[PDB]
């Protein structure tokens, strides 16, 4: 088959940077008869198909941005993003159509910098629909933070909790590049019922000291 | 042009699967219909094509002996099937008019993609839990826990609230289940003057709730 | 050479 290799696996650069990715086929994809390169680069964003960008490794699909450029020939190609704008967060694939299997690159992940942005955070009590199933979670929520690194502890009755809480986060906002990140912190109902203080302590490189949401049961 | 494709599926080991893929604003025959799987942290794999005018079909050689790609062109419509499913084909399974290169036009349309989960665990649709909301802005939103497997989707207020909405990766809870919340940020003035629902569908357990998120 | 059934939407006779 013709394997597909990427590099860099991922980049950063901030908001209008020139952001540069190399596809290399194990085989040329140049017809001399037409002088094309059977190559076309693809964007996908999480939870989404991907969208052609660029085909014959240099002509732009209708409606992209002309930011995006495609070059090489042969087993060589580039990717180009002339001026990283934040909608163009996203995992970027080669792809060749000169011969079966179809194959795609392993892709590569391209992140924006930006500025130090400290976390709006939220506390949810448990709903009382939910303590009548025998369980309580709490919730807290991290909203549009910058960087993605945060640190969420729980405290019931004041007490540092270990052990009954899972945590996830966005990928990166396309509009503003932050991240967000909600935590639940999980206790059977009777335990619930045996405290009354519940919060969750947030530190995070825009916080000089942590910040703490609660609330009383 | 676009490309609908069927609900999310589960299936045990050894099962089949048909994933069904629905095309409209092109003549349906002109084209070839591919079918592409992506699994988790792994590179896009190519299946199979087939051309919609005449019928005819290539596979890859992975799936050439478990994989069979149909079309109907009185329903505009593309199947893919898989039988003997192993756990490694849990994955999202796509179809797409790749790179249609034309001296009149050029165009690519995906469809959006089907999860199946091959897996011997038991499927479980999930609870929903208001996120009550309690200066300008205020966060509300839903918790969806205890549910398999993968995926959930959410939409607020039927689609035409989507800024301010964060919906988050689900996590495995120690129950091998699943839980996600997902938020939205709101003007606190519209708490007491406008409505919030979270629509909430687990096609696998054909779970379909509207959740009024109240204070 | 490229083989035009890998992807028959693709027509190499087309910019």
């Amino acid at each position: 088959d013709i394997v597909m290799t990427q590099s860099p696996d991922s980049l950063a650069v901030s908001l209008g940077e020139r952001a540069t990715i190399n596809c290399k086929s194990s085989q040329s994809v140049l017809y001399s008869s037409n002088n094309k390169n059977y190559l076309a680069w693809y964007q996908q964003k999480p939870g989404q198909p991907p969208k052609l960008l660029v085909y014959w490794a240099s002509t732009r699909e209708s409606g992209v941005p002309d930011r995006f450029s495609g070059s090489g020939s042969g087993t060589d190609f580039t990717l180009t993003i002339s001026s990283l704008q934040a909608e163009d967060v996203a995992v970027y694939y080669c792809h060749q159509y000169y011969s079966s299997p179809l194959t795609f690159g392993g892709g590569t992940k391209v992140e924006i910098k930006r500025t130090v942005a400290a976390p709006s955070v939220f506390i949810f009590p448990p709903s009382d629909e939910q303590l009548k199933s025998g369980t309580a979670s709490v919730v807290c929520l991290l909203n549009n933070f910058y960087p993605r690194e945060a640190k969420v502890q729980w405290k019931v009755d004041n007490a540092l909790q270990s052990g009954n809480s899972q945590e996830s986060v966005t990928e990166q906002d396309s509009k503003d590049s932050t991240y967000s990140l909600s935590s639940t912190l999980t206790l059977s109902k009777a335990d619930y019922e045996k405290h009354k203080v519940y919060a969750c302590e947030v530190t995070h490189q825009g916080l000089s000291s942590p910040v703490t949401k609660s609330f009383n049961r | 042009v676009q490309l609908v494709q069927s609900e999310a599926e589960v299936k045990k080991p050894g099962a089949s699967v048909k994933v069904s893929c629905k095309a409209s604003g092109y003549t349906f025959t002109r084209y070839a219909m591919h079918w592409v799987r992506q699994a988790p942290g792994q590179r896009l794999e190519w299946m199979g094509w087939i051309k919609a005018g005449n019928g005819d079909t290539r596979y890859s050689q992975k799936f050439q002996g478990r994989v069979t790609i149909t079309r109907d062109t009185s329903a505009s419509t593309v199947y893919m099937e898989m039988s003997s499913l192993r756990s490694e084909d849990t994955a999202v399974y796509y179809c797409a008019l790749l790179t249609v290169i034309t001296s009149d036009d050029a165009f690519d349309i995906w469809g959006q993609g089907t999860m199946v989960t091959v897996s011997l665990a038991s499927t479980k649709g999930p609870s929903v839990f208001p996120l009550a909301p309690s200066g300008g802005t205020a966060a509300l939103g839903c918790l969806v826990k205890d549910y398999f497997p993968e995926p959930v989707t959410v939409s607020w207020n039927s689609g035409a609230l989507t800024s301010g909405v964060h919906t988050f990766p689900a996590v495995l809870q120690s129950s091998g289940l699943y839980s996600l919340s997902s938020v939205v940020t709101v003007p606190s003035s519209s708490l007491g003057t406008q409505t919030y629902i979270c629509n909430v569908n687990h096609k696998p357990s054909n779970t379909k709730v509207d959740k009024k998120v109240e204070p | 050479n490229p083989d035009p059934n890998a992807n028959p939407n693709v027509d190499p006779n087309a910019n």
